[PDB]
């Protein structure tokens, strides 16, 4: 019954503007911080923005600084993203995400097409792989500097929004099968699938919630042959 | 306040 319903995307010329909305139901919206995460076509996940429970504090990635504005209306349970000065580089599916120590629940995502460091680097290995049902699959995630144990794993089906699989290196989200395990601390982490199933095909992303800005690995696509 | 301290 937890729902995040996004609207407002579409096609726009460079320099124009769009306003995204995320309509939340099924939890107490004002009890949680909220983010926007975007994914350029065939590319990875990138954190964009975040706002505190009451709306008093906001944060922005450098890429969208000055042009994008996040806001919320807790009386309508709605999260907003005003995007001005749109560039072709802003071209992406945009997700809203309930934000705790991970991104717990993601909206379905709205496409926005624009046409006419000291950060922690997450690197995954391999970048994709193909294996058979029953195989044991292992994925690695390295941080360029320590992130303690604040490493999150997300599962993304083709065309679907990411789902949170494991957070804080080893804690399983509710309803995730026990075939999924995570381990590691500091700079080296691992996701393991004990017995691969047909429904497990997806791209798997790691993401650190140790220091802003929140950063993603580039993903590991897994195919079942 | 984990996310408050982390993000803001």
């Amino acid at each position: 019954e937890v729902q995040l319903l996004e609207s407002g995307g579409g096609l726009v010329q460079p320099g124009g503007s769009l306003r995204l909305s995320c309509a939340a139901s099924g939890f107490t919206f004002s009890s949680y911080a909220m983010s926007w995460v975007r994914q350029a076509p065939g590319k990875g996940l990138e954190w964009v923005s975040a706002i505190s429970r009451q709306g008093s504090k906001t944060a922005y990635a450098d890429s969208v600084k000055g042009r994008f504005t996040i806001s919320r209306d807790n009386s309508k349970n709605t999260l907003y993203l005003q995007m001005n000065s749109l560039r072709a580089e802003d071209t992406a599916v945009y997700y809203c995400a309930k934000t705790t120590t991970a991104f717990d629940y993601w909206g379905q995502g709205t496409l926005v097409t624009v046409s006419s460091s000291t950060d922690i680097q997450m690197t995954q290995s391999p970048s994709s792989l193909s294996a058979s049902v029953g195989d044991r699959v292992t994925i690695t995630c390295r941080a360029s500097q320590s992130i303690s144990s604040y490493l999150n794993w997300y599962q993304q089906k083709p065309g679907k929004a990411p789902k949170l699989l494991i957070y804080q290196a080893s804690a399983l989200q509710s309803g995730v099968p026990s075939r999924f395990s995570g381990s590691g601390s500091g700079t080296d982490f691992t996701l393991t699938i004990s017995s691969l199933q047909p429904e497990d095909f997806a791209t798997y992303y790691c993401q650190q919630s140790h220091r802003r800005p929140l950063t993603f690995g580039q993903g590991t696509k897994v195919e079942i042959k | 306040s984990f996310i408050e301290d982390l993000l803001f």
